[PDB]
């Protein structure tokens, strides 16, 4: 009958008459085209370090208006808005922002910035409300702006073209979830590297609360990934994470993963099952040679 | 029902028989095509991804008003002649358009600005629910309003409260995405917004922070970039070339519209000027005092202490000083905020967005 | 339940409508994109079968004789692709294909600025209305009415208001086509697709089309473009083609709109596609005294008011700028709650609107020649 | 296309004046001297707008003054103004 | 007061009997105006005003009272102020009588029209096709001011047209002198000379000014009716019956009934086309109790002789029985068993209209369900949908009963549909009414679509403009359909701009009672507005709408010569000043006994008193 027919269901149809015979299968498993939404990602507690001052700041950003928003109305204030996080190159900030959805009991939505810019008839104009429907379907989620973020050294994140239109889209989004919907369960976290093209219209007291700065690399910051990635990577007991880090330079979040990757390539020549401190010094200068270029 | 006996008797006899005549002209493919043009001889044009070729003639069940040039219709099973018509609803395939919702808004936080609040209400909210005074007087009311200054300080928040005071359909259209590197996308999507929405009288379209369009200088058409100047040329058709009965209303709130203004506004279609004003002692009390209606804090601290000596703190600046000081007190799980968080929240707001030109004396 | 019983006589008449279909029952079941039929079973050379599509492209050199006895099969035979004419058997040819056309009815606009338009509107009447009255004076004297005409000035101060007001008294077909959307992407979307409208103008008579937004079409070039504006410039040259070889000026009119006259291509502005130019500027004082009357015809005003002293406060202006004075004067009766329009409301409005409200943001030095 | 001279503009105006009915008071060398750097596109507008001046006067045919009034028609910005002349 | 016929069907009117009895303390005369009315017992009306100790309130007791119209203007109820104006027991003001009887108000309404000014009109011009239409709106635009001085300059007013269009003339320009006492001097100048057919329709413009002032006539109008009858061409006398018919609005008079009684007794239909006086008698007895008209109607049935073969005058008696008994309820019960006693081939198609007129404004389920089986019969229709004119709730349950007027295999049923929603909204516009207009005259039979453009002007009563601006200039291109169809278009523009556009018939009343005279003249025209419908009748059925036309009032007066600024929520102005028009909105400050819309006496604290 017509009461048992769900929307968007795979059924059977006759050849010439096209008559519906019976319901065969259900809605297809893959959704849309590219779905980067991930709940409880591979980063749970410790993946990218430096979370000492980061957890303290992000705790009052996401958790409070999402989990128990009634604490703000009881106090008399309103909900906060997206937060901007910036730091030094060679980090993995994009992977660091993916762990925000763990302790907050929500999901993580990633949106491509450069792919949002579209020529001809603008798709990104409709992709704003298309992702709004996806944001409406799942309330516990965090929408992220990618491809405008910083995975490393970054110069120009916006200009008179479509690059700066991604940040200008947030002007109508903050007005949609508040000046129109008057309900917002989703906080959109931004990212950047340096401060150049940000306009005073985008930075407002309560549109963007605080811009968090990440700590620069140091002796203790070079053992950041060394205390985590060493779990799944085979090493020996003569490996001192703090002492070997003293012989490195300019590698904290991103490049230490690359130095540990080059250490596996050196063990392939010896064809052994272990990697000692001798193979580390070969990857200290080789990785820095690529960073000193250009 | 009463008529199910007498009147229904010479009814259902021809009601079921015509349904069998429908099954003769319908079947169950019900192919959905597209009608390009109406012919007085009752003939149609088929459209489909399979590239159909048909001479099909327009059948009954449709009229001249229902048939539309380029909207989907139902087709016959074999001959593929037009039968029914598809009903449009939900979200059209055009650019981003809001449908409806009821916000909760009033005049509270922007209190003290009532000097310029009652001004915009005269040309917007009043000529809506009371369609009068234009028959006796005969002067056409203005269309939209134009606001230039710092948004979100209570000038744009004023427009957010007016949207609810209309008690009708409100529309919000994005004015950013038109600046795409593609040439010619600007004037297209803008025309289809006001043409399809012309059925519903209330619109009140709001746009925020357009810094691009409006390059003119000495001549009307220069040799500059075509991604900008031609996109504005569509707005001239809406506000001047083709004018409605007062349904569509365009509102643009940006930083400085000076150079932007006299390519669009025209003398008398839209008359409004609202600029950000430094609040006096009376306005600052109504802005900060009403924000604390639901807020709780130490009874030993006066809210007017920092009002006497302060530098340009609007409702937007107070929104953060309430949130920043609130998050510090909430860490200890207390609904009241101490006095130390009041001055601490004012410094970081004044030391960041608030900067003067260091122009003294004069 | 009107439609319920309307199909009772329509389904019975559907067979009568099918009686016309009974002529050709083959291939299952007048504007057309390209002429297409199924096999054309009906059809020197006798029968004529031609179709252009992805399958079985046909061509025939001869023609002009009766094979089909008027309509045949798919009913669509006639002008498409150009190059292709089936005339002799009652053609459905030269018909608008799939396209975007804006066609409205009765663009009613009243008089706006008569101050400097006294003899200026008469030049507009000599365009359209003149051949529709005494065409005999054209053949005897040897003169022809103006076709192309240019509108330059501030953006709709009573210039454009006069353009839409005169068109209402023409009592002909009105079609509005702009230049901003005209760009699009594909080559021919802004030229060949609009050429179909120009070709139909010679077919369907009593048509009037106002070309709008010529700044997005024409304009002068130095380095010959930065790219993407070539089709924008080719559309300018496509407009010349319709006026190049041949064209009647009786049923076809050309009118532009822009903010400055010479910003176009200096070769485009050359005469013969523009016979006369509309000079729109700030008229004199006493000429605009009728504007104050037009707005006060339907407006209640206190008897005894003196318009002589009111016009002295207002310097040289346009028709729309004078309505803004009465617009704010109408708002003086809203807040201050005036019964009628008084003299103090008008004397203050000039200093309130022009002096007080207007201030900056106006067109002054932006028109010289270029 | 070179700038037509006196005798060059005369032969061009003779083409568009074939269908024109005149009073035979026109001197071809007289009208060409008042014209400077006017191509055939601008010369054609003179003969067309000449009869339009006689339209309001009710004249049966154009005369030598009507061709001079064709210059008085507004094409090259020949119209009048204020100040130095009135 | 307004909730009486809400949950229960209106079986008893007893709720309207005792109301003011609560007000015996402070004497509230505002909502107590209409209580015992519509019954015909006026003894309880005079006892309501006998509690007044306030000499000042009598100024406020004029405008709110005399708005009662039908059940007020009866002899002695309208003069109740003039009865004690000499010897004053309650200190009834003598000027209040002139405020009740509309002798004075023509002066104060003319002075208030200078606030919004006006647009005058003249020059009926030419083109007899458009000339009858040119003078139709020409007379309605000038109401409130005398433009007729320019009309006298015209010599031959038409001279082109023949038939009844040449007959009725003064009626077009007679609306300028409506209610005007001093305008009767120039109005009587249209009697002598002119044209023989123009002189025939001279009385139809005279009776327009006598509506409602019938008790205050300075000259008797009974002799004016007989003067036009004694003229040659007795058909003129039948056309002069509706001349005084517009003036039938007023008290109950037996002098006009005694003269029209033998006219209907002549009974020659085919020769002079006369004896139609019984059709106009419907507006004579309204709101009172009398059975005299029914007696003369019964004796005209059984005849059906060769002279009575006319099929028109027989149908004129159907509408007269429903208007006389409308809203009464007392003598209606005796009529239900009266006419039904004698049976004729056509009987139940008439009398059933009287049974539906016992209660106006509220639908009766018993009467609607009983008439469904009987109709499945020309005048048996209107006694169904016209039962409730004030209730929109009954329309939602009757949506399938309105379908009984639309979709059938017979095309004659589609002819009567336009009057379903047109008679309800004729006083004030609504939302879903104007949406009914799509396609009418494009059908096969021309007689099916008539009231289409007619209902455009009827429902168009209201402010200066309406929602017809889309079809306003579109109807002007239909002149190629029918010759009379072009004048049909002007019928809509005339009612929109009637009385300078600000004067229309509406439902606004201080007693919350609909106008009986307004609904009487509208119901007087039921099947067809013109002659070519069915057989030949008359073209004179238009101007009868001028009987119940009176200008409304919204003004705050503490004294007749001392006005005060008002406040009304209407605007773009917002809280507009005195001397303008508004719609159903109250005021700000507090008056003494009322604080309602209309003329209300205010009061202020002598310590702090706001002065204009």
């Amino acid at each position: 009958n017509v009461k048992d027919l769900k929307a968007s269901q795979r059924v059977c149809l006759r050849s010439d008459s096209y008559m519906l015979h019976k319901v065969l299968e259900n809605k297809a498993d893959p959704l849309v085209s590219l779905m980067m939404v991930e709940k409880v990602p591979d980063s749970t507690y410790d993946m990218v370090g430096g979370l000492t001052k980061q957890i303290k700041e992000i705790k009052e950003v996401i958790e409070l208006p999402v989990k128990h928003p009634e604490l703000f109305e009881s106090l008399g204030i309103a909900q906060p808005k997206g937060v901007i996080l910036y730091g030094p190159p060679g980090t993995g900030k994009t992977l660091l922002a993916r762990a925000v959805a763990h302790h907050t009991d929500c999901k993580f939505i990633r949106v491509s910035g450069a792919e949002l810019v579209q020529k001809y008839i603008g798709e990104g104009s409709r992709m704003v409300r298309e992702l709004f429907v996806m944001a409406r379907e799942h309330a516990p989620s965090i929408i992220f702006m990618d491809e405008i973020d910083s995975i490393g050294s970054t110069r120009v994140e916006g200009s008179g073209g479509g690059d700066s239109e991604v940040q200008r889209t947030m002007l109508e989004l903050l007005n949609q979830l508040d000046g129109f919907e008057t309900s917002k369960n989703i906080k959109i976290i931004m990212a950047t590297n340096r401060l150049d093209i940000l306009d005073p219209a985008l930075l407002r007291p309560g549109r963007i609360d605080r811009k968090i700065e990440f700590p620069p690399p140091s002796v203790a910051a070079r053992a950041e990934i060394l205390r985590i990635h060493s779990r799944k990577m085979n090493l020996t007991r003569g490996i001192n994470l703090r002492k070997v880090a003293e012989k490195m330079n300019g590698c904290s979040g991103a490049d230490v993963k690359g130095v540990c990757t080059e250490a596996g390539m050196y063990a392939l020549r010896e064809r052994r099952i272990h990697v000692t401190q001798e193979d580390f010094e070969l990857a200290v200068g080789k990785v820095m040679n690529k960073n000193q270029e250009t | 029902f009463v008529s199910n006996s007498e009147i229904l008797k010479p009814f259902e006899k021809k009601q079921e028989e015509e349904k069998k005549q429908l099954e003769e002209i319908r079947g169950n493919p019900l192919s959905i095509g597209t009608l390009e043009e109406i012919i007085d001889d009752d003939h149609a044009i088929v459209t489909s991804p399979t590239m159909p070729d048909y001479y099909v003639s327009i059948l009954s069940f449709v009229d001249k008003e229902l048939l539309e040039p380029g909207c989907s219709v139902l087709l016959h099973h074999k001959t593929m002649s037009i039968v029914g018509v598809l009903q449009d609803d939900a979200d059209p395939m055009v650019s981003v358009m809001k449908m409806d919702k009821s916000p909760t808004e009033s005049y509270s936080d922007i209190g003290g600005l009532e000097s310029q609040i009652q001004e915009i209400k005269e040309s917007v909210e009043l000529p809506l629910t009371h369609p009068e005074l234009y028959e006796e007087m005969g002067i056409k009311p203005p269309k939209g309003v134009i606001l230039y200054g710092a948004p979100g300080t209570g000038k744009t928040l004023l427009a957010k409260a007016v949207a609810n005071q209309t008690s009708a359909t409100f529309l919000r259209i994005v004015g950013s995405e038109l600046i795409q590197k593609y040439l010619g996308d600007g004037p297209r999507l803008c025309r289809q917004i006001f043409k399809v929405a012309g059925e519903n009288a209330p619109s009140i379209v709001f746009i925020d922070e357009i810094d691009a369009i409006g390059t003119k200088r000495y001549d009307s058409n220069s040799g500059g970039e075509r991604e900008i100047q031609r996109t504005m040329l569509e707005l001239l058709n809406q506000l001047d070339g083709f004018d409605d009965r007062g349904d569509v209303k365009v509102i643009m709130a940006t930083n400085k519209i000076e150079t932007l203004d006299p390519a669009l506004i025209r003398p008398g279609r839209i008359d409004r000027k609202i600029l950000f004003e430094n609040p006096d002692l009376s306005t600052k009390k109504k802005i900060l005092g009403i924000h604390t209606s639901k807020m709780n804090l130490s009874e030993d601290v006066n809210l007017e202490t920092l009002v006497t000596t302060k530098d340009d703190l609007s409702g937007a600046d107070i929104q953060a000083m309430c949130t920043e000081a609130g998050l510090l007190a909430l860490r200890e799980r207390r609904m009241q905020v101490t006095a130390e968080d009041f001055k601490q929240a004012k410094e970081r707001v004044m030391k960041n967005k608030v900067e003067e030109n260091l122009e003294g004396l004069y | 339940l009107k439609q319920t019983e309307n199909d009772l006589k329509d389904i019975e008449a559907r067979i009568k409508e099918k009686a016309g279909v009974k002529e050709s029952d083959t291939g299952l079941a007048h504007p057309l994109q390209v002429a297409r039929c199924t096999k054309i079973i009906k059809g020197e050379d006798a029968k004529y079968v031609i179709n252009l599509k992805q399958i079985a492209k046909f061509v025939v050199g001869l023609g002009e004789r009766v094979s089909p006895t008027d309509i045949e099969e798919g009913m669509r035979v006639g002008v498409d692709r150009s190059k292709y004419n089936i005339e002799l058997p009652l053609p459905p040819r030269i018909d608008p294909s799939v396209t975007m056309m804006t066609v409205e009815e009765k663009p009613d606009v009243t008089y706006s600025d008569v101050g400097g338009c006294k003899d200026q509107i008469e030049k507009l009447r000599e365009v359209v209305e003149l051949p529709l009255l005494s065409p005999e004076r054209f053949a005897t004297l040897g003169i022809d009415p103006p076709k192309g005409i240019l509108l330059y000035g501030p953006p709709g101060t009573g210039k454009t208001l006069c353009a839409r007001a005169v068109a209402n008294r023409t009592d002909a077909t009105f079609i509005r086509v702009i230049g901003s959307e005209l760009v699009q992407k594909y080559v021919g979307e802004g030229a060949r697709m609009v050429r179909e409208l120009f070709e139909m103008a010679r077919t369907k008579k009593a048509c009037i089309i106002f070309f709008d937004e010529i700044d997005a079409v024409g304009g002068a070039r130095f380095d010959d473009g930065a790219g993407g504006d070539n089709e924008v410039q080719r559309t300018m040259l496509e407009l010349i083609t319709q006026l190049d070889g041949f064209d009647p000026r009786g049923n076809i009119k050309v009118m532009f709109a822009t903010n400055r006259p010479n910003t176009l291509d200096p070769a485009l502005l050359r005469p013969g596609r523009i016979d006369r130019k509309v000079e729109f500027s700030l008229p004199d004082l006493e000429g605009r005294a009728n504007i104050f009357r037009i707005h006060s015809k339907s407006m209640s005003v206190e008897r005894g008011i003196r318009w002589e002293l009111i016009s002295r406060l207002c310097p040289n202006s346009t028709g729309a700028e004078l309505r803004s004075v009465c617009t704010e004067a109408g708002m003086f009766a809203i807040r201050a709650r005036r019964k009628v329009a008084t003299e103090k409301d008008f004397l203050k409005a000039v200093d309130k609107v022009i002096s007080g409200y207007k201030k900056f943001s106006s067109t002054s030095r932006y028109m010289q020649y270029n | 296309f070179p700038l037509p001279s006196e005798d060059s503009r005369a032969q061009i105006l003779q083409i568009h004046s074939r269908k024109m009915t005149t009073d035979d008071d026109i001197n071809w060398q007289e009208l060409a001297r008042s014209t400077d750097e006017f191509n055939g596109a601008q010369l054609k507008a003179v003969t067309v707008e000449a009869g339009m001046i006689a339209l309001r006067n009710g004249q049966s045919s154009v005369k030598h003054e009507d061709f001079v009034e064709g210059i008085s028609e507004v094409q090259a910005r020949k119209s009048k103004s204020v100040s130095f002349y009135a | 007061v307004a909730c009486v016929p809400l949950l229960p069907p209106p079986e008893d009117v007893a709720f309207l009997k005792t109301a003011y009895s609560i007000y015996l303390s402070q004497n509230e005369l505002t909502d107590a105006i209409a209580l015992a009315v519509r019954l015909g017992e006026e003894d309880m009306i005079r006892s309501v005003f006998d509690a007044t100790s306030d000499p000042v309130m009598h100024k406020q007791l004029a405008y709110i009272l005399a708005a009662q119209k039908t059940s007020f203007e009866y002899e002695g109820v309208q003069d109740i102020i003039g009865n004690g104006k000499l010897s004053e027991h309650f200190l009834y003001l003598a000027k209040e009588l002139n405020l009740t009887g509309p002798k004075v108000p023509e002066d104060i309404y003319k002075s208030h029209l200078d606030n919004s000014k006006s647009v005058f009109s003249s020059a009926g011009l030419d083109s007899a096709q458009q000339n009858l239409a040119s003078s139709f709106v020409n007379g309605f635009l000038n109401l409130g001011y005398c433009n007729d001085k320019l009309i006298v300059d015209n010599d031959n007013w038409v001279y082109k047209t023949k038939g009844d269009g040449m007959t009725s003339a003064v009626a077009s320009i007679g609306s300028i002198y409506q209610w005007n006492l001093d305008g009767l001097q120039q109005l009587d100048k249209y009697l002598y000379v002119d044209e023989p057919e123009v002189k025939a329709g001279a009385l139809l413009g005279i009776g327009i000014s006598a509506s409602g002032v019938h008790d205050g006539e300075v000259e008797p109008a009974l002799l004016l009716l007989q003067d036009y009858v004694t003229n040659p061409d007795t058909k003129i006398s039948s056309a002069a019956i509706l001349g005084l018919g517009i003036a039938f609005a007023g008290s109950k008079n037996d002098e006009v009934l005694g003269l029209l009684l033998p006219i209907a007794a002549s009974t020659d239909l085919p020769i002079e086309t006369a004896a139609m006086a019984s059709l106009a008698l419907a507006h004579v007895f309204v709101g009172t109790c009398n059975g005299d008209i029914t007696t003369s109607i019964m004796d005209n049935f059984l005849e059906r002789t060769a002279i009575e073969l006319k099929t028109d005058w027989v149908r004129f008696l159907a509408l007269a029985l429903g208007i006389l008994y409308m809203g009464q309820g007392e003598q209606v019960d005796d009529v239900l068993e009266t006419i039904s006693a004698i049976e004729h081939p056509m009987t139940s198609a008439i009398e059933v209209l009287v049974g539906s007129c016992a209660y106006t404004g509220t639908g009766d389920v018993l009467l609607i369900q009983d008439l469904l089986h009987r109709l499945t019969l020309a005048y048996a229709v209107l006694g169904i949908a016209l039962i409730a004119l004030g209730e929109d709730i009954g329309k939602e349950m009757s949506l399938r009963h309105f379908g009984h007027l639309m979709h059938y295999g017979n095309e004659h049923i589609r002819r009567m549909v336009p009057l379903a929603m047109g008679i309800v909204s004729v006083s004030d516009p609504q939302m879903k009414v104007f949406d009914t207009l799509t396609r009418f005259s494009h059908d096969a039979d021309l007689e099916v679509s008539m009231n289409s453009i007619f209902a455009m002007g009827l429902c168009g009563a209201g402010t200066n403009n309406a929602r017809l601006a889309q079809l306003l200039r579109q109807l002007a291109s239909y002149y190629s359909r029918e010759q009379d169809a072009l004048f049909i278009t002007r019928l809509a523009q005339g009612l929109l701009h009637l009385g300078k556009g600000t004067m229309t018939m509406d439902v606004f009343n201080d007693a919350h009672v609909l106008n009986k005279v307004t609904l009487a003249s509208i119901l007087t025209t039921a099947v067809g507005l013109v002659s070519p419908s069915f057989m030949l009748k008359h073209h004179q059925l238009f101007y009868m709408l001028n009987a119940g036309i009176r200008p409304k009032f919204i003004l705050a007066l503490n004294d007749e010569g001392e006005p005060i600024k008002v406040n009304v929520r209407v605007g773009q102005p917002v809280l507009l000043n005195h001397g303008e028009r508004a719609e159903l909105e109250t005021d700000e400050y507090i008056s003494y006994t009322s604080h309602i819309e209309g003329v209300v006496i205010l009061k202020k604290n002598p310590d702090y008193r706001e002065e204009e």
